[PDB]
C-alpha cells in the first residue's frame, strides 16, 4: 500500500481528514436484561408500616 | 499476448470441443457452498466509518443505614468499543475472443464461483483464523473450551458441554454441526443399543439433521464447518455481529493496465493493448465476537489444547495459573519452562507429566494441556499486555 | 420464497451475460467493424479503409415501419355493434391509454429492436405523480424497454415471467446507476446513488403476474425465446459481400491501370539518378520517347485487372440478398422492371406483405396482453370475460393505391343501391378507427347541414 | 395396463430417440453448418468462412405465412336458423374457444413446425385456476406444442393414439425439468426432477382418448407419421448452392486477380533485399519500371479467373429450386418478369395457392378433431351428431386482388337484379364469417335511415 | 464392510463412516432380497428387533422398500455374488445410456 | 452413436483481503472434460420355415 | 443543485467537448477533405 499521507495521494487514512468520517453511533447489540429479586417472586408479601 | 497463459484466456485447452453438439451439462455437479456464520449471526446496519458499540460497565450501589445515619454516595460508568469493515477483492481476465465466444458459458459461472469464495473467504475468517484482515475482532477457534462428542452425543453436549458453558456464567442458544458429524449420532446408543435420536423403525433422519432441536436449542448443519481437530461448535450464537457496506460489486473495463508481478517486481500490461477485457470485484464486511469465551469447540474423540502466553516483559511480581476454574500455586515473572511445568502438574485435579507440556523462555511460553488454562497477571508489577490466548497450527 | 437483495445480484449477473450475445446482432445492424467483413486480397496497410454493406439495417427498416396499430377490437355481449357514448365501448378506453402514453412513439421505436434482438418488453404502473413525470396522473402509465436494459427470467412450465430487472448504465460508461426490480407481487427500486446501491423503494401491485410483458419474434413454436431477425443466410450474404466490395476498392488502388515496363535497357543509359532510382521526364500528350536501346532492349506492360469480373458477383450477391430477405427487388437493385401497374405493385410488394402481416400477429398477442395487465392493475377487481376475446388490429401493410380503391369502392356501394353497407366500403378504404368515426359525425352533418 | 413409473421412462427413450434425427431437419430451417455445405476447393484454413443459403427457408415460410384458418362451419339437419349466427348457434362456441385461447396466434406458429418436422401436436384441458393462468375460466384451455416437446406413439390400426409425454427440459441443458404424461383416463404431471423426480400428480378426465391430437404434415397415404417439408430435393439443391457460392467467394479473395511474374532475374540483379525476400516500389499510377533485363528477361501473367463462370452455374441451381418447390419465380430469380396483370398473377401464384389449399385441407382434420375432442371435455356426454359433418373455413391463399374482384361482383349482383344473392356477393369478395355477421348489422342501419 | 451381526451399526455407523471421512455422500442403498434375514435378525441387546414393531406382523421396514436413516431402500432378487449381498453410496453417480 | 462429452469445473478460484490502496490479486477458474462411448449386444436365433 | 458558476464550467466544458464528435458528420454533408476520401492511385 502507501503511507498514511503520501504526499501524492489522498487516503482516509491522511491527519487531513481527523475530525471526519467519524464511526457512527449504535444501540447496545450485547446489553445483558437488568435483574429482578427471585425472592420477591416466591416470598408472600404483606402489608406493613 | 500469450497463449495457454497461466493468469489470462486465449482459447485455452480447458475449452477443448466447446462449439460440439455432444457436449452436454455436467451431470455431477456439486452445489454452491454458501456462508454459514451470515445465517447464524446478528446482520448488523454498518458504513464506511465503521460504527461504535457503548456498553455499560459501573458497579452502582446502595447501602443499608439506620435511622439518621446519613446516606453513602455513588457514580455509573460506561465505554466504548469499534469495528471498521474490511475489504476483500479480485480480479479476473479474459482475451476478448474468450468474451465473445463465452464457451461454456464461463463469464457467468466464473461471477457466481467468485462469489461464493468471497463467502466462504469471509466465513473462514470467522470459524478460524485463516488469513483474516486486522480489523476483524475474534474468530471461534480461540474459544480456549473443547468437548469431545464421539461415544455418546446427548452425554457429550447435553451434560458434560454445557457444563462449561454455564460454569462460566454463558448461556448456550444454538449449535453448529459439520455433515462428518452424523455417524456419531448415528451411533449415540443407550446401553441396549437403540439409537437416542431418531423414532423406533429406524425409516427417518436423527431430528437434529432434520434442522430439530436438540435440549431445546436449534440446530444448524453445514458442509463446510469443520478443520483440523474441530468438527462442529455450540454456544451462545447471540454474541456475534457482522455486516457489510453495500454488494457484492463487479466492474468491467478493457480500457486498464494490470501488473501481473507484485508491486515491487511489477511486470505491467495493458489490458487495451493486448486487447484482453478485465473484472473487478469487491465487497466489505464487518465483524466482531463479543466473547470470545462463549463458546466450545466440538471434536470427535478428546484433545490437548495448545495456549500461547507472554508477559509483556515485566521484570517484577509473581502471576498465577487457574485450570479448569482450579488455581496453581503463584509464579515469577521469569520463571523457567521446567519451573511453570513443574507449578502446572502441581495442581490438585490429577494432571501429570506425561500430559502436560511447556516450551519457550521466560516470559514467553507454550503450554499443551488436557483443559480450559487461564492465568491472572495482577500480581505482576512492571507491564500491562500481560496475556493468554489458544493458538492453532499445521 | 427469496430475499430481494441477493436476488438484485443473482439477475443482474444474468442481465449482463446476456448482452455478450446481443452485441454480435447489433453489429450488424449498425454496420460495425466486424473481422469476417474484411476482404483478405487487400494488403495489411490499406485493410484501414472497411466497406460495408447495408442489407440488415435495409431488411429490418422495411418491416419495422410498415406496420402501425389502427386500434383495438373487443367484442359485445351478444355480437351487438359498440358505441362511443357513457357506458364506453372498451376499444376506445384502452385506445385513450394508448395515445396518451404516445406509445405510437414508442411501439414504432420498440418493434424495431424486436427484431433487431428477437425480444423487447412491455411495463406497466400506475404513475409517481409525486416525481413530477409530465402525464395524465389517471392512465397507466405504459412504456417499452429493450433488451439492452431490461432482463425477465420466463418459468419453463407455463412461459409466464417469474421474475425482472430493469438496470440502467450511467450516462458515462458501463456502470448500473439504476436497478428496479418486479415480483409478481411488488416493484421495488434502487439508485447507485454515490457508489453503492441505497435501501430499496417499494411499491405493491398484489397481481397473479409480474408487470412486465414480453413481445418476442417467434417464428416457430420450437422458439421458446424469440430470436434476430438478421438470420443466418441474410448475416452470410452480408458478409461475404463487405469482402467483395472491400477487394474491388483495393484493386481500383492498385491494379485498374496498365503497369509499363521496359527490358533489357541498362539504367545508367537512361540517366537514372543512381542517389533515388528515379529520373522523371515530361508527360505531355504527343512527344515520343527515344531510347538507346542497344542491348536488344524492348517495351512490355502487365494489363489492367478488369473490375467488372468482380461487378458480375456483386451483382449475384444483391440477387441472393433480395431471395432470402423479400424485400420487392428494387429494394436492393435495379432490375427488369419498377412497377407499371396496381397490379404490379402488389404482386412484387406480396412476400413483404405477408411477411408484415405475421409481425403484426406476433406482436399483437403481447400488445393485447399488456393491456389486460393494465386493465386488471388501474380498474383492479377482474378483468370482465370479452378481454380475453380482444384483437389488436393494423394498418394494410401494402402501398396505398387510393386513386385505383376508390373506382372498386363506389362501384360496389352504387349510391347505396349497390352490394355493401356504407360503412363497410369505409372499412375496405381503409380509414382507421379513429377515421371512420369522425366520417361517422361529419355525414350526420351532411344530412342537416345541406 | 401398463405402471406409470415404467410407461414414462420407456417414453423418454422413445422421445430421444426421435430427437437425434430432428436435428437434421432443424440444420435446414436454422441454416447451420452442414458438412456437405462446405464448398471444396477453398484452402482449409479459409473454409471457416462459411456461406449459408436461404432457400429451405423460403419455400417454408412461403407456404406457413399464407395460411389462416377462419370460422368453423357445422351443418344443421332441418335448420331453423340455418345461417348459425345468433346467440345459441354451434358454430360461434368454437370460435369463441378459438379466440379465448389465441389460437388465431399459436396454430400460426404450430404450423410451421409441422412442415419444419412434419408433425405438432394438439393438446386440451380444462384450466386449474391454482395456475393463475390469463384465461376465462369456463373455456378448455387448447395448446399446440412442438415434436422437440411432446411424442405420442400412434396405433398402426385406429391411427389414435395410445398414450403420450411432454418433456418441459429445463432452462437449458437436456435436464427433464418436469414431464406430463397422458393416459386415456388420466393426465399425470411428475412435479419436478429436482435431484430426482417427485412423486406424480394426477387429474382424471372423463374422455376414452388421451387429450392430444397430431397435427400431421401426411404427403401420400402410404406415409402414417408425417414427413419434413424440406423434401430431400430441395435439400440436396441448398447443399449445392452452398458449395457454390463459397468456392465463387472463394475465388474473389485469391484468384480475381491476375497475378504478375517476371522471368530471367536473379533477385540481387533487381536490388530485392536477400535478407528478407522483397523490395518496396513506388505504385503511383503513370511511372515506368526499366530493368536492366539481361540474357532475354521477361514478364508474363496468370489470368484471372473468371468469377462469371460460376454466375453461370448459381442461376441453374436458383432455376432448380424455384421448379423443386413450386415457388412463383420472382421470389428465386428476383430478375424474371414481374407479373403485369391480374390473371398474370393468378398464373405466377398458381402452383403455390394449390400447395398451400392442399395443405389446409391436411391441416383442417387436426383442427376439426380437436374441436370435436373438447367438445366433450366442456359439455360431457357423446357428441352431438352434427359435428361428425363439420369443415373448417380458410382465407384463399391467393393474393388479394381485390379491384378485379370488386368490379365482378358489382355486374353479377346488378343492384339486386342479377345472378347471385347478396349473401354470395359478400362471400365471393372474400369476406370472414365475422366480418359479414358484422355487415348484417350494419345493413339494418342502411336500410332502417330511409 | 459387514452387515452380518448388526445391520443397523453396520449401514448407519461404521458404514457411513467410512463415506463421509472421503466427504462422500449416502443417498442410496441397493440390496439382494437374500439380505431379508439378516435385516430381520437385527436386534437390540434385549434380542428384540430393530427395524419392525411388536407382534410382527407387518413385513420389515427396508423390505416394504421404504426408506431408512432417511434413505430409499432399492431392492432385488439379483445383485448378490460372492461375499458381496449389497451396496450403499451416492446412486447420483452413475449415469446410463441407450441408443435405439 | 458418437457418444457424450461431459464438462467439469477444477479452478479452485480466490479472493484477498485488502488495505485502503493494496494491490489487487488476479484469479482464473479452471476447467477439464470426460467423453463417453456406446456399445453393442447382440444375438441371432435361427429356426425352420417349417 | 449545484452553484450556478461551477455548473456553467462543467457545463460549458461537456459542451466544447461534444464538438469533437459533431465535426466529424459536418465533413460528409457540407463535403469537407477527409483523408479516407483521397484515391491512392494518383502520384503526390
Amino acid at each position: 500500500g502507501f503511507s498514511a499521507d503520501h504526499s501524492q495521494i489522498a487516503q482516509t487514512k491522511d491527519t487531513m481528514f481527523t475530525g471526519y468520517l467519524d464511526p457512527v453511533q449504535a444501540k447496545d447489540y450485547f446489553a445483558e436484561a437488568e435483574k429482578t429479586s427471585i425472592v420477591q417472586r416466591v416470598a408472600q408479601k404483606i402489608p406493613m408500616g | 499476448s500469450a497463449d495457454h497463459s497461466q493468469i489470462a484466456q486465449t482459447k485455452d485447452t480447458m475449452f477443448t470441443g466447446y462449439l460440439d453438439p455432444v457436449q452436454a451439462k455436467d451431470y455431477f455437479a456439486e452445489a454452491e457452498k454458501t456462508s454459514i456464520v451470515q445465517r447464524v449471526a446478528q446482520k448488523i446496519p454498518m458504513g464506511a466509518t465503521g460504527i461504535v458499540i457503548p456498553h455499560w460497565t459501573g458497579d452502582v450501589s446502595a447501602q443499608w443505614i439506620g435511622e439518621g445515619d446519613m446516606k453513602p454516595i455513588t457514580k455509573g460508568n460506561m465505554t466504548k468499543r469499534d469495528v471498521h469493515p474490511a475489504k476483500i477483492a479480485t480480479i479476473f481476465v479474459a482475451s476478448a475472443e474468450t468474451v465473445r465466444a463465452n464457451p461454456a458459458n464461463y463469464l457467468g459461472t466464473m461471477r457466481t464461483k467468485v462469489a461464493t469464495a468471497i463467502a466462504m473467504a469471509f466465513d473462514n475468517a470467522a470459524l478460524h483464523g485463516t488469513n483474516a484482515p486486522s480489523a476483524f475482532q475474534g474468530y471461534l477457534d480461540q474459544s480456549n473450551k473443547t468437548q469431545s462428542i464421539s461415544p455418546n452425543a446427548y452425554q457429550g453436549l447435553g451434560v458434560s458441554g454445557l457444563t462449561k458453558l454455564v460454569t462460566d456464567g454463558k448461556k448456550w442458544t444454538h449449535t453448529l454441526l459439520d455433515d462428518t458429524v452424523e455417524p456419531v449420532l448415528n451411533g449415540s446408543v443407550d446401553a441396549n443399543g437403540r439409537p437416542l435420536f431418531v423414532e423406533s423403525t429406524y425409516e427417518s433422519l436423527t431430528t437434529p439433521f432434520r434442522e430439530g432441536r436438540i435440549l431445546g436449542r436449534p440446530t444448524i448443519l453445514s458442509d463446510h464447518v469443520a478443520e483440523g481437530d474441530v468438527v462442529g461448535y455450540a454456544g451462545d450464537f447471540s454474541q456475534i455481529i457482522w455486516g457489510q457496506v453495500g454488494g457484492l460489486s463487479f466492474d468491467v473495463t478493457d480500457q486498464a493496465t494490470l501488473n501481473l508481478g507484485s508491486q515491487e517486481s511489477p511486470n505491467f500490461v495493458s489490458l487495451w493493448q493486448h486487447n484482453l477485457v478485465a473484472v473487478r470485484v469487491e465487497a466489505e464486511y464487518g465483524l466482531l465476537i463479543n466473547d470470545v469465551n462463549a463458546f466450545v469447540k466440538l471434536t470427535f474423540d478428546p484433545v490437548l489444547t495448545t495456549y500461547a502466553l507472554d508477559l509483556d516483559g515485566a521484570s517484577a511480581g509473581n502471576f498465577t495459573l487457574s485450570l479448569d476454574g482450579k488455581t496453581s500455586a503463584n509464579i515469577a515473572y521469569n520463571a523457567s519452562t521446567a519451573t511453570v511445568k513443574s507449578a502446572i502438574v502441581a495442581i490438585d485435579d490429577g494432571v501429570s507429566a506425561d500430559d502436560v507440556t511447556v516450551t519457550g523462555s521466560a516470559g514467553d511460553y507454550t503450554i499443551t494441556v488436557p483443559g480450559t488454562l487461564t492465568a491472572d497477571f495482577s500480581g505482576l508489577t512492571d507491564g500491562e499486555g500481560a496475556s493468554i490466548s489458544v493458538v492453532s497450527v499445521g | 420464497s427469496i430475499d430481494p437483495e441477493k436476488l438484485r445480484d443473482q439477475l443482474l449477473d444474468a442481465f449482463e451475460n446476456k448482452q455478450n450475445e446481443l452485441k454480435s446482432s447489433k453489429a450488424y445492424y449498425d454496420a460495425e467493424r466486424r473481422p469476417d467483413a474484411i476482404g483478405l486480397a487487400v494488403p495489411l496497410d490499406m485493410r484501414k479503409y472497411l466497406a460495408h454493406v447495408g442489407y440488415p439495417r435495409t431488411y429490418v427498416d422495411a418491416i419495422a415501419e410498415r406496420q402501425e396499430l389502427e386500434g383495438f377490437r373487443i367484442p359485445s355481449a351478444n355480437g351487438e355493434e359498440p358505441e362511443s357514448g357513457g357506458e364506453n365501448d372498451p376499444a376506445s378506453e384502452l385506445w385513450d391509454w394508448w395515445q396518451a402514453n404516445n406509445l405510437d412513439i414508442e411501439a414504432t421505436l420498440g418493434h424495431t429492436d424486436a427484431l433487431i434482438y428477437g425480444t423487447a418488453y412491455i411495463t406497466i404502473s400506475m404513475p409517481d405523480p409525486e416525481v413530477d413525470f409530465d402525464v395524465d396522473p389517471e392512465v397507466p402509465l405504459i412504456r417499452v424497454e429493450p433488451p439492452t436494459a431490461l432482463y425477465a427470467e420466463v418459468d419453463p412450465r407455463t412461459r409466464k415471467v417469474l421474475y425482472a430487472i430493469r438496470a440502467i448504465y450511467g450516462a458515462d460508461g458501463n456502470e448500473i446507476v439504476s436497478a428496479t426490480l418486479y415480483l409478481p407481487d411488488t416493484t421495488m427500486t434502487w439508485l447507485r446513488a454515490e457508489g453503492e446501491w441505497e435501501a430499496p423503494t417499494s411499491t405493491p401491485h398484489g397481481l397473479e403476474m409480474v408487470p412486465v410483458i414480453p413481445i418476442s419474434n417467434r417464428t416457430r413454436l420450437s422458439d421458446l425465446y424469440g430470436t434476430s431477425e438478421i438470420s443466418p443466410e441474410l448475416r452470410s450474404v452480408t458478409d461475404a459481400a463487405a469482402q467483395i466490395l472491400m477487394n474491388m476498392q483495393g484493386t481500383a488502388n492498385l491494379m485498374a491501370i496498365p503497369q509499363r515496363l521496359i527490358f533489357g535497357a541498362k539504367p545508367e543509359e537512361l540517366g537514372i539518378n543512381a542517389e533515388t532510382g528515379q529520373r522523371m521526364f515530361d508527360a505531355y500528350m504527343a512527344r515520343i520517347l527515344a531510347f538507346e536501346g542497344g542491348e536488344g532492349a524492348h517495351a512490355e506492360q502487365f494489363s489492367a485487372a478488369e473490375l467488372r469480373n468482380f461487378v458480375d458477383a456483386l451483382d449475384a450477391l444483391d440477387r441472393k440478398a433480395a431471395s432470402y430477405s423479400g424485400l420487392p427487388p428494387q429494394y436492393l437493385s435495379s432490375s427488369s422492371d419498377n412497377p407499371a401497374s396496381a397490379e404490379a405493385i402488389k404482386a412484387a410488394e406480396s412476400r413483404l406483405v405477408k411477411k408484415v402481416e405475421r409481425k403484426n400477429k406476433i406482436f399483437g398477442g403481447a400488445w393485447e396482453q399488456a393491456m389486460r395487465l393494465a386493465y386488471k392493475m388501474v380498474k383492479g377487481g377482474d378483468i370482465p370475460t370479452e378481454y380475453y376475446r380482444m384483437e389488436t388490429v393494423w394498418r394494410d401493410p401494402s402501398t396505398p393505391t387510393y386513386a385505383a380503391k376508390a373506382d372498386a369502392a363506389a362501384k360496389l356501394f352504387a349510391n347505396g343501391a349497390g352490394l355493401i353497407p356504407r360503412e363497410r366500403g369505409w372499412v375496405d378504404m381503409g380509414y382507421t378507427i379513429v377515421e371512420r368515426e369522425q366520417m361517422r359525425q361529419w355525414l350526420e352533418q351532411d344530412q342537416k347541414q345541406g
